[PDB]
């Protein structure tokens, strides 16, 4: 009662951009519209800490040339701390476009004794071991996608397998590392489809020779870094000489979009893998907001007084507290893991927010009308693949 | 180009010695296009305040390599921790002169780091031969609930598994224990009277106090301990003739700094001779990406071997563990430790002075107790 009245029975989340408002608003709406996300009838709100000064929010489009940020970070840190104290933001969401901005956000979080989660397009080498600051990468590791392909090698019992590359610069290191983990499978001949061939007759002859060589060597073939047009051309060339299933097994080792995976032109029984949905920054923001709300609710379930009121009451004076509100929330965040919109978000190394995307594996098989169609074989999460049927 | 060697040291004497060594390195090295710069970072007595000071001074100056100094406190892993954390994964390896902690050797955190001295567990690799040389068919171990103790126990077990020995029993003690006499009660059941334990002075003092009243320090009983508990509050009730181990040149901070500077002088010359020789990252937050010169610089640094410095025979390799270090073995005689054995890091070369077993026994003890009450 006292904590809810003092904090307004609402949980505020800070958003600071060095240089995502719609995504933050959508995340707040999704968190608030779902019952049970937070306890004690807590409603999620978003507070933006922009470089502009204190004032009423004007609904007027202002277009002025913003000057470059000052080299002194003390003023920015003081302004961020004052905004956090005024708004009582439990967690400050950062959008750093550079490693220096991420380091500045981490320093601000350490000074303000609050947990800050920074959204980054790609992961960067982090040397700081402070558990207060966390980084969420929009783009997951490519090897995980290969982990889907290797999942076929771990489920289809195809010990003899071959790799077909439409590009010489394909990142087949992840696929090779995943395949070499298990001794049951084996690696066959490597097929390289060079794009420098002037005559299509030579390309067709090379494809036929490769198919003849791999027919008696490996019953499964995985295409790594193969475009939709290139894969369709390869399948058509194979079918021209009669090389169709179940003589060889076709697997898409690279990411394949569901929208562009047209049923026509593909061999029967071909296997493809793809992300469940296009993980936009909005989905990552929604997942981060859901995780933050869950952590805040968990902290309030044990210590509502500490969770509601942040321990950093002074922007310049620092109190020597063994366990502060920021650390209490950071522990819950490190103990938090949930299946978000962009994928299963969890905590790795107490400092990394890893979002493992569920990879759907489908097989191009007979449809109700008899024409080829994509039938979802199953889904893989965290490297564990379970068939739909 | 400008080459700066940042260093975090305590007191003005260490800073002056480091500056003098850096100045002399330029004269001792034939390089003329590379200049030597000296930077001194005082040990800030605050873990939080150390990060900003390091970033605004060490990172901003774009210096090459960072030197860590032993903390002023007798036992505190705080001074080298900020050094290894501030510039750990930024392709700027940090050199610790007295980094004897066994925990910071798995490269899980602060991968770009090296140890200039062998850890306590490293001597275990030389202890097995010391156990092999002095018979010791059956021995008993006691490892406290510590990361360094666990690593030392793992190293000793790996060494003993070569001869297919299970080391009889290893008692899992705990740090901060003040009464382990009851736990030592099961130790009396073991026929072997060899006790090998590596823990801090706090854990060892209680065991030493309890053993004397238990008459476990008498003739035929051998107690083996490490350097951490060799000196300190644990020696108040240490029985005479205790087989301890010590490391030579264990407090030569100036010598270690000079050796590091000499190694860096050749490392810089070796590195400034190949393509893609990128300068160190500039600024605390100015850098926005990992340094281009990554594993190549570390591989070049961890490949030098020459007769330089007082210690000499520098062969730092593998994960960054020092090898072939001089060991001094001193036996406590009337609460006085006199160095009676010298190990060159390969084999034991003890002096002509005799060794007396604990409890007043001059003969070599036997760790076998037959004629047991068979049932």
């Amino acid at each position: 009662c006292q904590i809810l009245k003092r904090i307004g029975h609402a949980v505020r989340v800070g958003a600071v951009h060095l240089q995502p408002r719609d995504a933050l608003l959508f995340a707040v709406d999704n968190l608030n519209r779902v019952e049970g996300l937070l306890p004690y009838n807590l409603s999620l709100e978003v507070v933006m800490a922009i470089e502009a000064g204190l004032g009423d929010l004007p609904l007027l489009p202002f277009s002025s040339p913003s000057s470059p940020w000052s080299s002194d970070p003390f003023s920015f840190l003081q302004s961020v701390c004052h905004t956090v104290v005024v708004q009582g933001v439990s967690a400050l969401l950062a959008f750093p476009q550079s490693q220096g901005e991420m380091m500045e956000l981490d320093l601000v979080s350490l000074v303000l004794h609050i947990p800050v989660i920074s959204i980054v397009r790609h992961e960067f080498p982090r040397e700081s071991q402070n558990p207060l600051h966390l980084q969420l990468s929009l783009e997951n590791s490519l090897s995980s996608d290969a982990d889907v392909t290797v999942s076929i090698l771990t489920m289809n019992n195809w010990y003899n397998f071959s790799l077909l590359l439409c590009q010489e610069d394909w990142n087949i290191t992840d696929f090779l590392l995943l395949t070499q983990n298990n001794s049951k499978f084996h690696l066959g001949s490597i097929i390289n489809i060079t794009a420098n061939l002037p005559s299509t007759q030579d390309l067709l002859s090379f494809l036929q020779i490769q198919l003849e060589s791999i027919k008696n060597s490996t019953p499964t073939v995985v295409m790594f870094g193969c475009d939709m047009e290139s894969i369709r051309r390869i399948f058509e060339i194979t079918t021209q000489f009669g090389v169709m299933p179940p003589e060889l097994r076709w697997v898409l080792g690279d990411s394949q979009n569901v929208e562009e995976l047209r049923t026509e032109g593909l061999p029967l029984g071909l296997i493809a893998h793809g992300k469940t949905t296009q993980s936009v920054f909005e989905h990552y923001v929604q997942d981060a907001m859901e995780l933050v709300a869950r952590a805040v609710a968990t902290a309030t379930m044990i210590q509502p007084e500490l969770a509601l009121i942040p321990s950093t009451m002074n922007c310049m004076e620092v109190e020597t507290t063994n366990l502060t509100s920021g650390q209490y929330l950071s522990r819950f965040l490190a103990n938090t893991t949930f299946r978000g919109l962009s994928g299963s978000i969890r905590v790795k190394g107490s400092t990394i927010v890893s979002s493992e995307n569920n990879f759907f594996i489908w097989n191009l098989q007979h449809d109700p009308m008899g024409k080829p169609m994509w039938t979802r074989l199953g889904s893989w999460q965290g490297g564990k693949i379970v068939m739909d049927y | 180009k400008i080459v700066n060697i940042g260093a975090v040291l305590s007191t003005r004497k260490h800073e002056q010695m480091f500056r003098e060594a850096v100045n002399q390195a330029n004269k001792r090295h034939g390089s003329w296009k590379i200049q030597l710069n000296a930077t001194s970072v005082t040990h800030k007595p605050n873990a939080i305040q150390m990060a900003l000071s390091v970033c605004e001074d060490l990172i901003s100056s774009q210096v090459y390599a960072i030197l860590v100094s032993h903390p002023p406190t007798p036992n505190d892993h705080f001074t080298p921790t900020p050094v290894s954390y501030t510039a750990g994964f930024y392709r700027i390896p940090v050199l610790g002169l007295t980094t004897r902690m066994s925990i910071y050797s798995d490269k899980s955190i602060h991968l770009s780091f090296l140890r200039t001295v062998p850890p306590y567990s490293h001597q275990s690799s030389v202890w097995f031969e010391m156990m092999r040389v002095y018979s010791w068919n059956h021995i008993i171990l006691l490892v406290s609930d510590d990361h360094e103790g666990r690593a030392a126990q793992k190293r000793l077990e790996t060494l003993l598994e070569e001869r297919e020995s299970k080391a009889e029993k290893v008692l899992q003690f705990d740090p901060g224990t003040k009464n382990v006499t009851a736990l030592l009660m099961e130790a009396k059941e073991l026929e072997a009277r060899v006790i090998i334990l590596s823990a801090s002075e706090d854990d060892a003092a209680t065991v030493y106090r309890a053993a004397a009243m238990l008459n476990m320090t008498g003739s035929g009983y051998v107690w083996l301990v490490g350097e951490r508990e060799i000196s300190g509050n644990a020696l108040r009730y240490a029985p005479d003739g205790i087989l301890g181990l010590q490391l030579i040149n264990g407090k030569n901070e100036s010598a270690h700094i000079s050796d590091a500077v000499g190694v860096v002088a050749q490392a810089v010359h070796e590195l400034l001779e190949k393509e893609n020789i990128t300068d160190p990252p500039r600024g605390c937050v100015g850098n926005t990406n990992i340094w281009k010169t990554g594993p190549l610089f570390k591989r070049v640094l961890m490949s030098s071997k020459y007769a330089d410095g007082v210690t000499g025979r520098v062969e730092f390799n593998e994960d960054g563990d020092r090898k072939f270090a001089n060991y001094s073995i001193m036996n406590l005689q009337n609460r006085k430790l006199v160095q009676v054995g010298i190990y060159n890091g390969t084999h034991v070369i003890p002096n002509d002075r005799k060794i007396i077993w604990p409890g007043g026994e001059t003969e070599k003890p036997r760790g076998y107790q037959m004629s047991t009450r068979l049932k």
